[PDB]
């Protein structure tokens, strides 16, 4: 067709050069880096808490 | 130049008679110069012999059989922009708001295709929204079209100013007010209330944008209305990625334009008056709503139902389309609560066991089990005696009364109209809220402490200090 | 994969209002002229081969 | 273990049930439970905990 | 990339065509068009207009013609040029259609492939007749229990499902074809159905979620979807029911059994309105027009099961109707109910109190569906049917003095209509649901207070596969029960019961 002349044609001579890399950036946040919330937490720290809980625990009902 | 003589003013139904092969085409614009301004009339047939047979969309009284007539080419386009943020547009696409010329950035035509199917978002998205009883009992989906019911200036106003503050919180979106059939003394109401609420700064940021459409207008420009509104939305979607929310006033009167329409154009009127493309026109206003790749408009509509017949099809055909349906009630909003919305009567899609996950929807059974039997029980309960309850019986009417209470929080619009600041909740923070209710690890607390406050948490503060 | 499939979406559309505008572009020449002379002889092609 | 856990706790509901022996002890079994609960959704709660790269 | 496929489209629209006729349109608008010339066209032809869009050729007037927009009207005008396509109004249809969602002329709108078709095939074509059909034998199983014996369903039988609005109407119809995996994702083609889903006049983006709901459940590679949506125009939905069903009449008259559900029937009424009143014919009653009855019995008797010279055909028919306001006395659902056989009421007071899906049974019939069933499930729910409407008829007059014996009928009865109840998207198989059945029938239900009746089935279901699943092989293959299978059944319910 004349068409397929013209699409060859146009096609060639009009290349679309690739978007820039912050656009792409812009509509997709980039990499994700290691959680790393490192130490939680201490579990039942010292026989301070043990020593006041075999004192205060002796409340069994019969 | 395309050219032609208007050669008949029956109504507002003006045949236009065209010079030869040079006609218009269906749905196009035609625009007549008048001393009034302009005559725009959209091209709904072609009766041929050169002449076609347009309806108009401004008022044809005075107008002489010869006035020569411009073709636009196309169905009228009306300005869009990020700059048709607070201005006030009427339907032929022109400032109302008297801050002269839009900044015009495209125009786009007001009848456009409905998305592909293809392009549909293949499953449904909760749209955030900060009202709790919204985030339990009917949360807000991307896309969907969710069908507000109810009391008319109880608050209902508010609740849509509500929904504008909550929509820059959720996204920081835009939102555009389309009243169809707007009383124009109401609209001057909503004009200088929503500028007093900062929901539109004319010197500054304006979420949502105005389209007034008044009902003096004819009634195919009340119908064309609707249209227009949408193209704006469509800026906003596709062409600014966005979240967006487009209010609708009467669907009724959105019908009611319709049937007049073709009433107009001759057609046999179809079942209860309703115009026989009743179902077609719907389906292009509620099938141009939708979420798509680049956004989703979402729409809340007010049904008016008229006679209070479900039964209806002007209803009918609206209930087809609807996801969701919000139930404001004023029996409700005299206990108190506000928001002023009726949890049990709502009923929603978008609360589906699957897509709120189990947790959020068996926390939203719970509520919905105790809030039910709560009030089937309080009726016989109120006349018996709270001492006729049963341990497991006053165990819910406890749990439901600290939910009824702990359901309304203020609104960010309404803080100077209650005078209460408003509570604006997180839906991570809605689900917390009820599943601490649900387990009463606060219920003990008193009533009026969680009478018009936030999430669970902060309404432990508040039962400190309210109980102290 | 959002971005890309969406980019090539958006490369569409606009090679796509490239050819519009090669198309304006052709039927100004005299090309006008000269493919409607190979319209022409094509026409008189089919008509022979009726 | 965690089954160790449930049958001694089951059992010393029962055990309470004759000579009380709860007061403090069903509000450590009712810890333990609690993160024990946690952890069967923890190990619901996995995917693959790389990145795909051969398909995706 | 996207200069390759623009450069193949192009390749692939190159060279001209011998055009040899055309009419000129002169007056258009209302969705319909009259045009100057065409003497030449068949009834009922496609015409190709100048816009692109194809109509279908309906009063053959002497000295004019009128086309039909199969929707667009805003790209027609005066003044065209309308071609005929020169074929009466078809559809591809062949086998490659399973697993494409298409619009009515056959355009994928899912857009997944080109079109595989073996042919294409006229839109109206003549119905079984009486001589080449033969009564049904084989069952269609639901996984629905009250479904599946109550309400008794087989292949190549119309079998109209009524109800209320968007109860999740679709969901009951969904899970036959979920269900339909058994056989379909099963080998045995002398057991498969191929069935298709019409969604007329449904929100796109509904049924984009079903169809992604569909691919879930990975049974779209069964299945075909035609899709007339809501925003899809009117004449493109009067003619969507027939062209899917000329797309099921291929498998049929392949011998090959299918199924298809006309989903909602109620919005192509809407449609056929529409297009009648347009055509400014006389409105009748309701305002739907007075040759709707044809409309919907024309449509619906081109499913049948054939007969054994015809290869044993079937075109399982399920049409859904959406009863407006719950009117169950409306002009539009009388006329379809007295073209179906049975009709699957379901019930809206039953939905919102505690069944989703609740299946109303007292006004569900199933014309000649119980000849259908295995015989296995008609053995086990032995009267049942007759019980669960003694049950109504208890609970009629419950709301009063209750004798021992109503007591017992009641208790069986509530409990009963507990065990019929399931959740959507969970299908049960037919092995399955023989067992459960013989549980309630023999009484055992009373054995079990209400509020357990669902751990009982869970459990029992469990009990029953780990104490031999031997025995539900049995009923697998036998697919009836011997006295031993009674026996083993009796003993094994008992021995169930006990823990």
């Amino acid at each position: 067709n004349v068409i397929q002349d013209l699409y060859l044609r146009e096609l060639k001579d009009t290349k679309l050069a690739p978007s820039t890399l912050q656009d792409a950036e812009g509509n997709v946040k980039p990499w994700n880096p290691p959680q790393k919330p490192n130490l939680p937490e201490l579990e039942l720290q010292g026989p301070e808490a043990l020593k006041a809980y075999t004192e205060q625990n002796v409340e069994t009902a019969h | 130049p395309i050219t032609g003589k208007v050669t008949a003013v029956i109504g507002a139904i003006v045949d236009v008679h065209f010079e030869q092969s040079e006609l218009p085409a269906i749905l196009n614009a035609l625009e007549i110069k008048t001393p009034q301004g302009k005559l725009v009339l959209e091209v709904a047939q072609h009766l041929g012999e050169n002449t076609v047979r347009t309806i108009a969309m401004d008022g044809t009284e005075g107008l002489v059989r010869g006035e020569k007539v411009l073709d636009t080419g196309g169905p009228i386009s009306v300005p869009v922009g990020r700059e048709t943020l607070g201005r006030i547009i009427n339907v032929i696409g022109e400032p109302i708001d008297e801050r002269g010329p839009i900044k015009s950035k495209l125009r786009k035509p007001i009848h456009a295709d409905p998305p592909s199917f293809a392009e549909q978002s293949t499953s449904a998205e909760i749209l955030e929204t900060g009202i709790k009883v919204v985030d339990l009992l009917a949360p807000y989906a991307r896309g969907g079209k969710i069908g507000l019911f109810g009391g008319a200036g109880v608050g209902k106003t508010v609740f849509i100013q509500e929904l504008i503050n909550n929509i820059a919180k959720a996204h920081g979106g835009f939102s555009v007010f389309t009243g169809v059939g707007e009383r124009t003394r109401e609209g001057n109401d909503l004009y200088r209330e929503m500028k007093e609420t900062g929901v539109i700064n004319l010197e500054g940021e304006s979420k949502v944008a105005l389209v007034f459409g008044q009902m003096n207008e004819p009634p195919g420009a009340r119908a064309r209305v609707a249209l227009t509104g949408l193209t704006i939305a469509e800026y906003f979607r596709d062409e600014e990625g966005q979240d967006v929310l487009l209010f609708i006033d009467n669907i009724f009167r959105f019908t009611q334009a319709g049937s007049e329409v073709s009433a107009l154009l001759g057609r046999i009127p179809s079942a209860v008056g309703y115009q026989p493309t009743l179902a077609t026109d719907m389906g292009l206003l509620q099938e141009r709503i939708t979420t798509t790749k680049k956004g989703s408009v979402t729409s809340v509509q007010a049904v008016y139902v008229p006679a209070d017949d479900l039964t209806d099809p002007a209803p009918a055909t609206t209930f087809a389309h609807l996801d969701a349906t919000t139930v404001l009630s004023r029996g409700i909003s005299e206990l108190g609560i506000y928001p002023a919305v009726d949890p049990l009567d709502s009923k929603s899609r978008l609360l589906d066991a699957a897509v709120v996950g189990q947790e959020h929807y068996d926390v939203a059974s719970k509520v919905q089990e105790t809030l039910q039997t709560y009030k089937s029980l309080q009726d016989i309960i109120a006349i018996l005696g709270m001492d006729e309850l049963s341990e497991q019986d006053k165990l819910t009417v406890e749990r439901a009364r600290k939910i009824q209470r702990f359901l309304s929080q203020p609104f960010a619009v309404a803080e100077v109209f209650t005078g209460i600041p408003g509570k604006l909740v997180r839906l991570k923070d809605t689900v917390a809220s009820f599943k601490a209710v649900l387990e009463g690890k606060y219920d003990n607390i008193p009533e009026h402490a969680f009478y018009m406050v936030g999430g669970i948490e902060d309404v432990v503060a508040k039962a400190e200090k309210l109980a102290a | 994969v959002r971005y890309e499939a969406s980019l090539r979406q958006l490369e569409q559309r606009q090679l796509a209002k490239s050819v519009i505008s090669r198309v304006q572009s052709e039927l100004g020449n005299p090309k006008f002229q000269e493919k409607v002379l190979q319209q022409s002889i094509s026409e008189i092609e089919q008509l022979l081969s009726k | 273990a965690k089954s160790a856990a449930n049958k001694l706790d089951w059992a010393k509901v029962i055990s309470s049930l004759r000579i009380t022996g709860s007061t403090a002890t069903q509000l450590s079994s009712f810890k333990k439970r609690n993160d024990e609960a946690r952890r069967q959704l923890l190990e619901l709660q996995s995917q693959p905990t790389e990145v795909d790269f051969s398909h995706y | 990339e996207v200069s390759s496929i623009l450069e193949e489209r192009i390749k692939g629209v190159s060279d001209e065509a011998n055009l040899n006729e055309t009419g000129r349109v002169l007056a258009v608008g209302d969705g319909i068009a009259r045009v100057f010339g065409l003497n030449n066209i068949q009834a009922e032809e496609l015409v190709e207009f100048s816009s692109g869009v194809k109509g279908m050729a309906l009063n053959l007037e002497p000295g004019q013609v009128g086309i039909v927009l199969f929707g667009s009207d805003r790209l027609v005008k005066e003044g065209e040029l309308v071609k005929r396509t020169g074929n009466i109004v078809d559809v591809p249809v062949g086998p490659g259609l399973l697993g494409r969602v298409v619009d009515a002329l056959g355009n994928p709108i899912d857009g997944k492939g080109p079109i595989d078709a073996a042919g294409r095939s006229r839109a109206q074509v003549k119905a079984p007749g009486i001589l080449p059909r033969r009564s049904v034998h084989e069952p269609v199983q639901t996984g629905l229990k009250a479904v599946d014996a109550l309400v008794p369903i087989g292949r190549g039988q119309r079998e109209l499902i009524i109800g209320d609005r968007q109860t999740g109407k679709t969901a009951v119809a969904l899970d036959t074809i979920l269900n339909q995996k058994r056989w379909n994702n099963g080998s045995d083609e002398s057991k498969k159905l191929y069935c298709v889903y019409v969604a007329v006049g449904q929100k796109r983006s509904t049924v984009a979620q079903l169809v992604q709901t569909l691919e879930q459940h990975d049974a779209m590679k069964y299945s075909i979807i035609v899709a007339a949506t809501a925003s899809e125009a009117a004449p493109l939905q009067y003619l969507a029911p027939f062209t899917a069903a000329s797309i099921g009449e291929w498998f049929r008259d392949n011998g090959k059994h299918a199924l298809i559900v006309y989903d909602d029937l109620s919005k192509q009424a809407v449609a056929y309105r529409q297009l009648s009143l347009l055509l400014r014919r006389p409105p009748g009653r309701e305002a739907y027009p007075g040759d709707v009855f044809y409309l919907h019995s024309r449509l619906l008797e081109r499913a049948a099961k054939l007969s054994e010279k015809e290869g044993s055909g079937s075109l399982t028919a399920l049409p859904v109707i959406e009863t407006q306001g719950g009117d169950v006395s409306a002009y539009i659902p009388t006329n379809v109910i007295s073209i179906t056989d049975g009709q699957i009421f379901l019930e809206a007071e039953l939905f919102y109190k505690g069944i989703r899906p609740a299946i109303n049974v007292g006004l569900s019939v199933s014309r000649v569906g119980s000849a259908a069933q295995v015989k296995a499930l008609k053995q086990v729910a032995g009267s049942l049917k007759l019980f669960l409407a003694q049950y109504r008829e208890v609970a009629a007059f419950a709301q009063s003095d209750l004798d021992a014996s109503t007591k017992q009928t009641l208790v069986r009865g509530e409990r009963l209509t507990q065990l019929l109840k399931q959740n959507q998207y969970s299908p049960l198989a037919t092995e399955e649901q023989v067992p459960l059945i013989y549980a309630g029938v023999n009484g055992h239900l009373d054995g079990i207070e209400l509020s357990r009746i669902g751990e009982f089935e869970s459990s029992f279901l469990s009990y029953l596969k780990s104490n031999h699943n031997e025995l539900l092989t049995e009923i697998r293959e036998k697919g009836e029960l011997s006295k031993e299978l009674l026996a083993s059944l009796k003993s094994a319910t008992e021995s169930f019961v006990a823990t």
